[PDB]
Protein backbone atom coordinates (compact mmCIF):
# COMPACT_ATOMS: atom_id res chain seq x y z
CA UNK A 1 0.00 0.00 0.00
CA UNK A 2 0.96 3.60 -0.38
CA UNK A 3 2.67 5.16 2.87
CA UNK A 4 4.02 8.66 4.10
CA UNK A 5 7.79 9.31 5.26
CA UNK A 6 7.16 10.92 9.20
CA UNK A 7 10.61 13.00 8.48
CA UNK A 8 9.07 14.30 4.90
CA UNK A 9 5.36 13.93 5.44
CA UNK A 10 5.39 12.69 1.84
CA UNK A 11 5.50 9.73 -0.19
CA UNK A 12 8.88 7.59 0.57
CA UNK A 13 10.97 6.65 -2.68
CA UNK A 14 12.44 3.94 -0.05
CA UNK A 15 11.48 3.23 2.94
CA UNK A 16 12.55 1.73 6.20
CA UNK A 17 10.11 1.29 9.69
CA UNK A 18 11.61 2.12 12.75
CA UNK A 19 10.32 -0.19 15.37
CA UNK A 20 10.95 2.00 18.08
CA UNK A 21 8.06 4.10 16.36
CA UNK A 22 6.32 1.69 14.48
CA UNK A 23 6.36 4.48 11.70
CA UNK A 24 8.06 4.82 8.28
CA UNK A 25 11.27 6.11 7.49
CA UNK A 26 12.72 7.34 3.87
CA UNK A 27 16.16 5.94 4.57
CA UNK A 28 18.62 8.53 3.41
CA UNK A 29 16.76 11.15 5.27
CA UNK A 30 16.76 9.12 8.82
CA UNK A 31 20.22 7.34 8.60
CA UNK A 32 21.80 11.25 7.72
CA UNK A 33 18.97 12.56 11.17
CA UNK A 34 20.72 9.36 12.96
CA UNK A 35 24.19 10.81 12.32
CA UNK A 36 24.28 13.70 13.52
CA UNK A 37 20.43 12.93 16.21
CA UNK A 38 21.31 9.65 17.02
CA UNK A 39 17.44 9.32 18.27
CA UNK A 40 14.40 8.39 16.57
CA UNK A 41 12.59 11.53 15.09
CA UNK A 42 9.09 11.15 16.78
CA UNK A 43 9.91 10.84 20.44
CA UNK A 44 13.44 11.65 21.28
CA UNK A 45 14.38 7.91 21.99
CA UNK A 46 17.60 5.89 21.29
CA UNK A 47 17.73 5.11 17.52
CA UNK A 48 20.21 3.50 15.11
CA UNK A 49 20.49 2.44 11.38
CA UNK A 50 20.51 -1.18 11.39
CA UNK A 51 17.41 -1.17 13.55
CA UNK A 52 15.74 0.56 10.39
CA UNK A 53 13.84 -1.80 8.65
CA UNK A 54 13.89 -1.96 5.06
CA UNK A 55 10.71 -2.34 3.06
CA UNK A 56 12.65 17.53 -21.71
CA UNK A 57 12.59 20.85 -20.15
CA UNK A 58 8.79 20.99 -19.39
CA UNK A 59 9.95 18.23 -16.73
CA UNK A 60 12.32 20.48 -15.46
CA UNK A 61 9.58 23.97 -15.36
CA UNK A 62 7.29 21.28 -13.48
CA UNK A 63 10.32 20.16 -10.98
CA UNK A 64 11.38 23.83 -10.35
CA UNK A 65 7.85 24.64 -9.78
CA UNK A 66 7.17 21.93 -7.55
CA UNK A 67 10.65 22.66 -6.12
CA UNK A 68 9.39 26.23 -5.37
CA UNK A 69 6.09 25.32 -3.70
CA UNK A 70 8.55 23.48 -1.07
CA UNK A 71 9.89 26.79 -0.57
CA UNK A 72 6.48 28.23 -0.47
CA UNK A 73 5.42 26.09 2.72
CA UNK A 74 9.23 26.74 4.03
CA UNK A 75 8.76 30.53 4.08
CA UNK A 76 5.18 29.85 5.46
CA UNK A 77 6.28 27.19 8.32
CA UNK A 78 9.26 29.55 9.55
CA UNK A 79 6.89 32.71 9.58
CA UNK A 80 4.12 30.64 11.40
CA UNK A 81 6.80 29.43 13.64
CA UNK A 82 7.65 33.11 14.00
CA UNK A 83 4.37 33.87 14.72
CA UNK A 84 3.61 31.48 17.41
CA UNK A 85 6.93 32.21 18.95
CA UNK A 86 5.77 35.87 18.79
CA UNK A 87 2.07 34.97 20.52
CA UNK A 88 3.96 32.86 22.75
CA UNK A 89 5.75 36.27 23.99
CA UNK A 90 3.09 38.35 23.84
CA UNK A 91 0.94 36.08 25.62
CA UNK A 92 3.16 35.39 28.55
CA UNK A 93 3.56 39.20 28.26
CA UNK A 94 0.09 39.69 29.20
CA UNK A 95 -0.32 36.73 31.75
CA UNK A 96 2.87 38.37 33.79
CA UNK A 97 1.25 41.71 33.16
CA UNK A 98 -1.91 39.95 34.47
CA UNK A 99 -0.32 39.23 37.09
CA UNK A 100 1.06 42.24 38.08
CA UNK A 101 -2.10 43.86 37.61
CA UNK A 102 -4.16 41.54 39.83
CA UNK A 103 -1.15 41.76 42.08
CA UNK A 104 -1.30 45.84 42.20
CA UNK A 105 -5.25 44.93 43.04
CA UNK A 106 -4.88 42.24 45.60
CA UNK A 107 -2.60 45.02 46.95
CA UNK A 108 -5.65 47.44 46.64
CA UNK A 109 -7.99 44.66 48.18
CA UNK A 110 -5.38 44.23 50.97
CA UNK A 111 -5.54 47.96 51.48
CA UNK A 112 -8.70 48.47 51.62
CA UNK A 113 -9.64 45.50 53.84
CA UNK A 114 -7.51 46.64 56.18
CA UNK A 115 -8.54 50.43 56.21
CA UNK A 116 -12.53 48.73 56.57
CA UNK A 117 -10.93 46.60 59.49
CA UNK A 118 -9.60 50.34 60.81
CA UNK A 119 -13.67 50.94 60.95
CA UNK B 1 -15.56 30.45 20.38
CA UNK B 2 -13.36 30.61 17.25
CA UNK B 3 -13.38 34.60 17.42
CA UNK B 4 -11.58 34.15 20.96
CA UNK B 5 -8.66 32.65 19.07
CA UNK B 6 -8.52 35.70 16.28
CA UNK B 7 -9.08 37.86 19.37
CA UNK B 8 -5.37 36.73 20.82
CA UNK B 9 -3.70 36.72 17.20
CA UNK B 10 -5.16 40.49 16.71
CA UNK B 11 -4.08 41.76 20.27
CA UNK B 12 -0.21 40.33 19.81
CA UNK B 13 0.02 41.35 15.45
CA UNK B 14 -1.07 45.21 16.85
CA UNK B 15 2.17 45.61 19.03
CA UNK B 16 4.28 44.17 16.22
CA UNK B 17 3.13 46.74 14.03
CA UNK B 18 6.06 49.35 15.34
CA UNK B 19 8.25 46.42 14.94
CA UNK B 20 7.15 45.06 11.72
CA UNK B 21 10.03 46.65 9.25
CA UNK B 22 12.38 43.53 10.66
CA UNK B 23 13.27 40.32 8.66
CA UNK B 24 12.30 36.56 9.04
CA UNK B 25 15.77 35.50 10.71
CA UNK B 26 16.17 31.89 11.01
CA UNK B 27 15.95 29.81 13.82
CA UNK B 28 19.64 29.73 14.99
CA UNK B 29 19.36 25.70 16.47
CA UNK B 30 17.78 23.84 13.21
CA UNK B 31 20.23 26.45 10.66
CA UNK B 32 23.12 24.83 12.98
CA UNK B 33 21.74 21.76 12.34
CA UNK B 34 21.21 21.89 8.80
CA UNK B 35 24.77 23.22 8.25
CA UNK B 36 26.20 20.94 10.13
CA UNK B 37 24.18 18.08 7.38
CA UNK B 38 25.52 20.21 4.94
CA UNK B 39 29.00 20.00 5.93
CA UNK B 40 28.93 16.66 6.38
CA UNK B 41 27.50 16.33 2.75
CA UNK B 42 30.31 18.26 1.36
CA UNK B 43 32.99 15.60 3.62
CA UNK C 1 38.13 33.88 55.93
CA UNK C 2 33.84 34.20 56.16
CA UNK C 3 33.58 36.22 53.57
CA UNK C 4 34.21 33.74 51.06
CA UNK C 5 30.72 32.19 52.31
CA UNK C 6 29.27 35.60 51.85
CA UNK C 7 30.08 36.02 47.98
CA UNK C 8 28.36 32.77 47.35
CA UNK C 9 25.39 34.47 49.03
CA UNK C 10 25.68 37.88 47.13
CA UNK C 11 25.02 35.63 44.00
CA UNK C 12 22.39 33.62 44.92
CA UNK C 13 20.01 36.67 45.49
CA UNK C 14 21.31 37.47 41.78
CA UNK C 15 19.22 34.15 41.05
CA UNK C 16 16.24 36.03 43.12
CA UNK C 17 16.71 38.91 41.31
CA UNK C 18 16.19 36.77 37.63
CA UNK C 19 13.63 34.82 39.60
CA UNK C 20 11.58 38.50 39.88
CA UNK C 21 12.58 39.75 36.22
CA UNK C 22 9.62 38.35 33.42
CA UNK C 23 9.11 34.96 32.27
CA UNK C 24 9.71 36.17 28.73
CA UNK C 25 13.27 37.77 29.79
CA UNK C 26 14.01 34.57 31.82
CA UNK C 27 12.54 32.54 28.58
CA UNK C 28 14.89 35.30 26.94
CA UNK C 29 11.69 35.05 24.13
CA UNK C 30 11.49 38.03 20.85
CA UNK C 31 10.71 41.40 22.41
CA UNK C 32 9.36 44.21 20.09
CA UNK C 33 12.21 47.08 19.37
CA UNK C 34 9.81 49.78 19.59
CA UNK C 35 6.54 49.69 21.45
CA UNK C 36 3.27 50.44 20.18
CA UNK C 37 1.94 53.46 21.75
CA UNK C 38 -0.99 53.71 19.67
CA UNK C 39 -2.86 50.63 21.57
CA UNK C 40 -3.49 53.19 24.70
CA UNK C 41 -7.13 53.47 24.18
CA UNK C 42 -8.34 56.64 25.97
CA UNK C 43 -10.58 56.58 28.99
CA UNK C 44 -13.04 59.03 27.58
CA UNK C 45 -14.29 55.87 24.94
CA UNK C 46 -17.88 57.13 24.32
CA UNK C 47 -19.77 53.08 24.70
CA UNK C 48 -19.59 52.86 28.81
CA UNK C 49 -17.13 50.24 29.22
CA UNK C 50 -17.15 46.93 30.68
CA UNK C 51 -14.62 46.17 33.51
CA UNK C 52 -14.00 43.67 31.28
CA UNK C 53 -12.43 46.42 28.51
CA UNK C 54 -10.95 48.26 31.45
CA UNK C 55 -9.22 45.40 31.97
CA UNK C 56 -7.44 44.81 28.83
CA UNK C 57 -6.35 49.03 29.23
CA UNK C 58 -4.64 48.07 32.33
CA UNK C 59 -3.13 45.36 31.46
CA UNK C 60 -2.18 47.51 28.37
CA UNK C 61 -1.04 50.31 30.11
CA UNK C 62 1.20 47.80 32.32
CA UNK C 63 2.67 45.99 30.15
CA UNK C 64 3.72 49.12 28.07
CA UNK C 65 5.50 49.98 31.42
CA UNK C 66 7.22 46.50 31.26
CA UNK C 67 8.49 46.91 27.79
CA UNK C 68 10.24 49.97 28.57
CA UNK C 69 11.25 47.99 31.65
CA UNK C 70 12.69 45.48 29.60
CA UNK C 71 14.02 47.94 26.83
CA UNK C 72 15.66 49.74 29.73
CA UNK C 73 16.83 46.49 31.70
CA UNK C 74 17.22 43.90 28.84
CA UNK C 75 16.82 45.31 25.22
CA UNK C 76 16.55 42.02 22.32
CA UNK C 77 18.52 41.84 19.59
CA UNK C 78 18.08 38.10 17.26
CA UNK C 79 21.25 37.32 16.38
CA UNK C 80 23.62 40.27 16.41
CA UNK C 81 23.65 42.68 13.90
CA UNK C 82 27.35 43.28 13.76
CA UNK C 83 28.35 40.16 11.43
CA UNK C 84 27.29 41.78 7.91
CA UNK C 85 27.99 45.71 9.19
CA UNK C 86 28.22 47.01 12.42
CA UNK C 87 24.98 48.64 12.60
CA UNK C 88 24.76 50.93 15.69
CA UNK C 89 22.56 49.99 18.50
CA UNK C 90 20.98 53.31 18.16
CA UNK C 91 17.99 52.69 20.39
CA UNK C 92 16.96 55.75 22.17
CA UNK C 93 16.38 54.15 26.01
CA UNK C 94 16.11 57.60 27.27
CA UNK C 95 12.42 57.60 25.86
CA UNK C 96 11.47 54.71 27.54
CA UNK C 97 12.86 55.73 30.95
CA UNK C 98 11.03 59.07 30.21
CA UNK C 99 8.04 57.02 30.03
CA UNK C 100 8.82 55.14 33.17
CA UNK C 101 9.39 58.03 35.01
CA UNK C 102 6.32 59.19 34.21
CA UNK C 103 4.33 55.66 34.83
CA UNK C 104 6.64 54.23 38.08
CA UNK C 105 6.87 50.46 37.02
CA UNK C 106 5.76 48.63 40.22
CA UNK C 107 8.43 46.34 41.62
CA UNK C 108 6.43 43.74 42.73
CA UNK C 109 7.52 41.21 44.94
CA UNK C 110 7.80 37.48 44.40
CA UNK C 111 4.85 36.47 46.76
CA UNK C 112 2.75 38.75 45.05
CA UNK C 113 3.40 37.70 42.16
CA UNK C 114 2.75 34.16 43.34
CA UNK C 115 -0.82 34.95 45.10
CA UNK C 116 -2.10 36.79 41.78
CA UNK C 117 -0.96 33.43 40.06
CA UNK C 118 -2.72 31.21 42.51
CA UNK C 119 -6.28 33.28 42.68
CA UNK C 120 -5.78 33.26 38.78
CA UNK C 121 -5.84 29.41 38.49
CA UNK C 122 -8.82 28.95 40.55
CA UNK C 123 -10.70 31.36 38.41
CA UNK C 124 -9.06 30.22 35.42
CA UNK C 125 -10.27 26.41 36.59
CA UNK C 126 -13.91 27.93 37.33
CA UNK C 127 -14.07 30.14 33.95
CA UNK C 128 -12.56 26.93 31.47
CA UNK C 129 -15.64 25.25 33.05
CA UNK C 130 -18.30 28.36 33.11
CA UNK C 131 -16.98 29.25 29.48
CA UNK C 132 -18.05 25.51 29.00
CA UNK C 133 -15.85 25.22 25.29
CA UNK C 134 -14.33 22.13 26.83
CA UNK C 135 -10.59 21.20 25.67
CA UNK C 136 -10.08 21.23 21.72
CA UNK C 137 -7.18 18.78 21.12
CA UNK C 138 -4.07 20.47 19.56
CA UNK C 139 -4.63 18.95 16.06
CA UNK C 140 -7.98 20.89 16.45
CA UNK C 141 -6.10 23.61 17.57
CA UNK C 142 -3.95 23.44 14.47
CA UNK C 143 -6.78 23.90 12.21
CA UNK C 144 -8.27 26.96 14.14
CA UNK C 145 -4.94 28.43 14.58
CA UNK C 146 -4.06 27.93 10.59
CA UNK C 147 -7.55 29.26 9.93
CA UNK C 148 -6.96 32.60 12.02
CA UNK C 149 -3.54 32.69 10.56
CA UNK C 150 -4.62 32.34 6.82
CA UNK C 151 -7.88 34.84 7.53
CA UNK C 152 -5.40 37.22 9.11
CA UNK C 153 -4.18 40.73 7.26
CA UNK C 154 -2.62 43.64 8.04
CA UNK C 155 -4.26 47.25 6.73
CA UNK C 156 -1.89 49.74 7.10
CA UNK C 157 -4.61 52.86 6.49
CA UNK C 158 -6.79 51.12 9.37
CA UNK C 159 -3.45 50.82 11.81
CA UNK C 160 -5.02 47.81 12.71
CA UNK C 161 -5.03 43.82 12.27
CA UNK C 162 -8.30 42.30 10.66
CA UNK C 163 -9.79 39.01 9.17
CA UNK C 164 -9.40 39.65 5.27
CA UNK C 165 -13.61 38.41 5.11
CA UNK C 166 -14.35 41.36 7.77
CA UNK C 167 -11.70 43.99 5.59
CA UNK C 168 -11.10 43.93 -1.38
CA UNK C 169 -8.70 46.42 -2.58
CA UNK C 170 -6.99 47.37 0.51
CA UNK C 171 -6.38 43.70 1.06
CA UNK C 172 -4.79 43.23 -2.42
CA UNK C 173 -2.89 46.80 -1.15
CA UNK C 174 -2.07 45.14 1.70
CA UNK C 175 -0.75 42.03 -0.36
CA UNK C 176 1.26 44.76 -2.26
CA UNK C 177 3.01 46.11 0.64
CA UNK C 178 3.44 42.89 2.07
CA UNK C 179 5.77 41.87 -1.25
CA UNK C 180 7.02 45.17 -1.03
CA UNK C 181 8.53 43.99 2.38
CA UNK C 182 9.66 41.29 1.10
CA UNK C 183 11.34 43.33 -2.00
CA UNK C 184 13.52 45.03 0.53
CA UNK C 185 14.84 42.28 2.45
CA UNK D 1 27.85 -8.49 -8.96
CA UNK D 2 29.87 -8.24 -5.91
CA UNK D 3 28.84 -4.26 -3.89
CA UNK D 4 31.76 -1.52 -2.58
CA UNK D 5 31.17 0.66 0.07
CA UNK D 6 34.07 3.49 -0.04
CA UNK D 7 32.81 6.91 0.58
CA UNK D 8 32.89 9.41 -2.34
CA UNK D 9 35.41 12.30 -2.46
CA UNK D 10 33.17 13.83 -5.00
CA UNK D 11 33.17 17.65 -5.35
CA UNK D 12 31.17 20.37 -6.88
CA UNK D 13 31.90 22.04 -9.84
CA UNK D 14 31.69 25.16 -8.70
CA UNK D 15 29.30 25.53 -5.87
CA UNK D 16 30.51 29.83 -6.23
CA UNK D 17 27.89 29.66 -9.08
CA UNK D 18 25.15 27.18 -7.83
CA UNK D 19 21.48 27.75 -6.09
CA UNK D 20 18.29 25.84 -6.94
CA UNK D 21 17.35 28.04 -9.45
CA UNK D 22 21.07 27.97 -10.70
CA UNK D 23 21.94 24.12 -10.59
CA UNK D 24 18.33 23.27 -12.87
CA UNK D 25 19.51 26.35 -15.11
CA UNK D 26 23.38 24.48 -15.01
CA UNK D 27 21.74 21.28 -15.16
CA UNK D 28 19.29 21.53 -18.24
CA UNK D 29 22.85 23.39 -19.97
CA UNK D 30 24.96 19.63 -19.05
CA UNK D 31 21.77 17.56 -19.78
CA UNK D 32 22.02 19.69 -23.54
CA UNK D 33 25.35 18.76 -23.43
CA UNK D 34 25.04 15.05 -22.87
CA UNK D 35 22.49 14.72 -25.65
CA UNK D 36 24.64 16.42 -27.90
CA UNK D 37 27.84 14.22 -26.63
CA UNK D 38 25.03 11.37 -27.60
CA UNK D 39 24.25 11.91 -30.50
CA UNK D 40 27.71 12.82 -31.54
CA UNK D 41 28.46 8.97 -30.66
CA UNK D 42 25.90 8.36 -33.41
CA UNK D 43 26.80 10.91 -35.96
CA UNK D 44 30.68 9.48 -35.17
CA UNK D 45 29.14 5.95 -35.65
CA UNK D 46 27.17 6.70 -38.37
CA UNK D 47 30.83 8.55 -40.13
CA UNK D 48 32.50 5.23 -38.91
CA UNK D 49 30.30 3.34 -41.41
CA UNK D 50 30.93 5.20 -44.51
CA UNK E 1 13.97 34.55 -0.21
CA UNK E 2 14.27 31.56 1.12
CA UNK E 3 16.42 30.72 -2.12
CA UNK E 4 18.87 33.42 -0.76
CA UNK E 5 18.78 31.94 3.13
CA UNK E 6 19.95 28.75 1.55
CA UNK E 7 22.18 30.16 -0.56
CA UNK E 8 23.71 32.24 2.13
CA UNK E 9 24.02 29.53 4.71
CA UNK E 10 25.79 27.86 1.37
CA UNK E 11 28.30 30.57 1.29
CA UNK E 12 29.21 30.09 5.07
CA UNK E 13 30.51 26.68 4.54
CA UNK E 14 32.08 27.36 1.43
CA UNK E 15 34.35 29.85 2.42
CA UNK E 16 35.97 28.16 5.41
CA UNK E 17 35.54 24.53 3.76
CA UNK E 18 36.13 25.11 0.40
CA UNK E 19 39.05 26.27 -0.01
CA UNK E 20 40.77 23.48 1.50
CA UNK E 21 37.88 21.09 -0.42
CA UNK E 22 39.50 22.69 -3.55
CA UNK E 23 42.84 22.06 -2.82
CA UNK E 24 42.24 18.58 -1.98
CA UNK E 25 39.97 17.87 -5.27
CA UNK E 26 42.74 19.60 -7.60
CA UNK E 27 45.01 17.22 -6.17
CA UNK E 28 42.63 14.12 -7.11
CA UNK E 29 42.79 15.60 -10.45
CA UNK E 30 46.75 14.96 -10.29
CA UNK E 31 46.69 11.55 -9.05
CA UNK E 32 43.88 10.75 -11.53
CA UNK E 33 47.10 12.22 -14.33
CA UNK E 34 50.30 10.31 -12.37
CA UNK E 35 47.79 7.25 -13.05
CA UNK E 36 47.18 8.03 -16.43
CA UNK E 37 50.66 8.93 -17.28
CA UNK E 38 52.18 5.53 -15.28
CA UNK E 39 50.13 3.47 -17.48
CA UNK E 40 50.67 5.81 -20.40
CA UNK E 41 54.53 4.87 -20.02
CA UNK E 42 53.42 1.47 -19.57
CA UNK E 43 51.73 1.53 -22.67
CA UNK E 44 54.22 3.57 -25.02
CA UNK E 45 57.07 1.48 -23.38
CA UNK E 46 55.41 -1.74 -23.77
CA UNK E 47 54.43 -0.43 -27.76
CA UNK E 48 57.89 -0.08 -28.22
CA UNK E 49 59.06 -3.09 -27.11
CA UNK E 50 56.48 -4.63 -29.28
CA UNK E 51 58.52 -2.66 -32.22
CA UNK E 52 61.53 -3.67 -30.95
CA UNK E 53 60.14 -7.51 -31.59
CA UNK E 54 59.07 -6.51 -34.64
CA UNK E 55 62.41 -5.09 -36.00
CA UNK E 56 64.15 -7.89 -35.16
CA UNK F 1 46.63 -2.36 -9.53
CA UNK F 2 44.98 -5.30 -9.37
CA UNK F 3 40.89 -5.37 -9.87
CA UNK F 4 39.70 -7.14 -6.56
CA UNK F 5 37.32 -6.19 -3.88
CA UNK F 6 36.44 -8.65 -0.73
CA UNK F 7 32.69 -9.62 -1.17
CA UNK F 8 32.01 -9.50 2.59
CA UNK F 9 34.11 -6.72 3.89
CA UNK F 10 32.77 -4.49 0.24
CA UNK F 11 36.60 -2.89 0.53
CA UNK F 12 38.92 -2.44 -2.42
CA UNK F 13 42.58 -4.18 -2.04
CA UNK F 14 45.67 -4.21 -3.93
CA UNK F 15 46.08 -8.35 -4.92
CA UNK F 16 49.26 -8.66 -3.43
CA UNK F 17 48.48 -7.14 0.00
CA UNK F 18 45.12 -9.33 0.51
CA UNK F 19 46.49 -12.38 -0.48
CA UNK F 20 49.25 -12.48 1.94
CA UNK F 21 46.78 -11.40 4.72
CA UNK F 22 44.18 -14.19 3.86
CA UNK F 23 47.39 -16.63 3.83
CA UNK F 24 48.42 -16.05 6.75
CA UNK F 25 44.90 -15.06 8.72
CA UNK F 26 42.41 -16.99 6.51
CA UNK F 27 40.36 -13.65 7.07
CA UNK F 28 39.52 -10.18 6.16
CA UNK F 29 41.60 -7.60 7.49
CA UNK F 30 38.16 -5.20 8.27
CA UNK F 31 35.87 -6.95 9.60
CA UNK F 32 37.41 -11.07 9.85
CA UNK F 33 34.90 -12.85 7.95
CA UNK F 34 36.47 -15.70 6.22
CA UNK F 35 37.47 -14.60 2.60
CA UNK F 36 39.29 -17.47 0.15
CA UNK F 37 42.41 -16.93 -1.65
CA UNK F 38 40.81 -16.61 -5.29
CA UNK F 39 38.14 -14.28 -4.27
CA UNK F 40 25.36 15.83 -14.54
CA UNK F 41 25.04 12.63 -11.43
CA UNK F 42 26.95 15.07 -8.82
CA UNK F 43 24.53 18.06 -9.47
CA UNK F 44 21.44 15.20 -9.24
CA UNK F 45 23.07 14.41 -5.81
CA UNK F 46 23.70 17.11 -4.72
CA UNK F 47 19.82 18.60 -5.63
CA UNK F 48 19.00 15.35 -3.98
CA UNK F 49 20.75 16.58 -0.86
CA UNK F 50 19.58 20.48 -1.33
CA UNK F 51 15.96 18.70 -1.17
CA UNK F 52 17.19 16.28 1.58
CA UNK F 53 18.34 18.82 4.26
CA UNK F 54 15.22 21.16 3.43
CA UNK F 55 13.12 18.06 4.69
CA UNK F 56 15.17 17.40 8.05
CA UNK F 57 14.87 21.20 8.03
CA UNK F 58 10.79 21.45 7.74
CA UNK F 59 10.93 17.89 10.36
CA UNK F 60 12.67 20.40 12.74
CA UNK F 61 11.18 23.35 12.31
CA UNK F 62 7.70 21.52 12.62
CA UNK F 63 8.81 19.90 15.82
CA UNK F 64 9.54 23.64 17.24
CA UNK F 65 6.59 25.52 15.74
CA UNK F 66 4.40 22.83 17.66
CA UNK F 67 6.23 22.49 20.91
CA UNK F 68 5.69 26.07 21.38
CA UNK F 69 2.03 26.42 19.93
CA UNK F 70 1.29 23.81 22.41
CA UNK F 71 1.95 25.91 25.22
CA UNK F 72 0.30 28.53 23.74
CA UNK F 73 -2.91 27.27 23.36
CA UNK F 74 -3.81 25.97 26.40
CA UNK F 75 -3.10 30.22 27.46
CA UNK F 76 -5.41 31.01 25.31
CA UNK F 77 -8.34 29.91 27.35
CA UNK F 78 -7.13 31.40 30.17
CA UNK F 79 -6.12 34.35 28.11
CA UNK F 80 -9.89 35.81 28.78
CA UNK F 81 -10.02 34.25 32.15
CA UNK F 82 -7.12 36.86 33.09
CA UNK F 83 -9.44 39.55 31.78
CA UNK F 84 -12.26 38.25 34.14
CA UNK F 85 -10.39 38.59 36.93
CA UNK F 86 -9.70 42.28 36.92
CA UNK F 87 -13.21 43.32 35.72
CA UNK F 88 -14.06 40.91 38.99
CA UNK F 89 -11.28 42.75 41.22
CA UNK F 90 -12.55 46.02 39.65
CA UNK F 91 -15.78 45.50 40.75
CA UNK F 92 -14.77 44.46 44.16
CA UNK F 93 -12.09 47.42 44.77
CA UNK F 94 -15.38 49.28 43.97
CA UNK F 95 -17.67 48.00 46.36
CA UNK F 96 -14.22 48.38 49.00
CA UNK F 97 -14.30 51.84 47.84
CA UNK F 98 -17.77 52.52 48.06
CA UNK F 99 -17.76 51.06 51.82
CA UNK F 100 -14.87 53.28 52.92
CA UNK F 101 -16.77 56.32 50.58
CA UNK F 102 -19.68 55.73 53.23
CA UNK F 103 -18.22 57.32 55.73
Amino acid sequence: MSLICSISNEVPEHPCVSPVSNHVYERRLIEKYIAENGTDPINNQPLSEEQLIDIIPAILKALQDEWDAVMLHSFTLRQQLQTTRQELSHALYQHDAACRVIARLTKEVTAAREALATL
Amino acid sequence: VHTLVFRSLKRTHDMFVADNGKPVPLDEESHKRKMAIKLRNEY
Amino acid sequence: DVDARKQAIRDAERVKEMKRMHKAVQKDLPRPSEVNETILRPLNVEPPLTDLQKSEELIKKEMITMLHYDLLHHPYEPSGNKKGKTVGFGTNNSEHITYLEHNPYEKFSKEELKKAQDVLVQEMEVVKQGMSHGELSSEAYNQVWEECYSQVLYLPGQSRYTRANLAKKDRIESLEKRLEINRGH
Amino acid sequence: LIDIKVAHPIRPKPPSATSIPAILKALQDEWDAVMLHSFTLRQQLQTTRQ
Amino acid sequence: LEHQAVRIENLELMSQHGCNAWKVYNENLVHMIEHAQKELQKLRKHIQDLNWQRKN
